[PDB]
């Protein structure tokens, strides 16, 4: 087909690679960010459930 | 002239009417923390498949 279409395929798995790469980096970046400081959706560790708790009025006034 | 209460009478809950006003904060709570900043947005796929190595999708 000529050096045109090597050519050009060339640029496309090159560009394509270069995307994958920033892409893993950028990941490595998020995931340390997270861990560090959990504020995003990941590393969300566990915490007791709120709607387990009684809030109707017991024997003791003092709750 | 007095009645005696019947059985069950004394046991049950009543209202009451009162001109002290409601506590808002009873239990002297701090400011609750906000929740994290929730990330809305479509679903696009993944880009360039799972990005593993040398597996192109």
């Amino acid at each position: 087909d000529g050096p045109e279409k090597n050519y050009e395929k060339t640029l496309a798995i090159l560009q394509i690679e270069s995307e994958k790469a920033e892409l893993r980096l950028k990941e490595q970046e998020v995931r340390r960010l997270m861990r560090a400081r959990g504020d995003g959706p990941w590393y969300q560790f566990p915490t007791p459930e709120k709607e387990f708790i009684d809030h109707s009025p017991k024997a003791t006034p003092d709750n | 002239g007095w009645v005696r209460p019947d059985l069950g009478q004394l046991s049950k809950v009543t209202k009451v009417k009162t001109d002290r006003p409601l506590p808002e904060n009873p239990y002297h709570s701090r400011a609750r923390p906000e929740p994290n900043p929730v990330i809305e947005g479509d679903l696009k796929p993944a880009k360039h498949g799972t990005r593993f190595f040398f597996w192109t999708v």
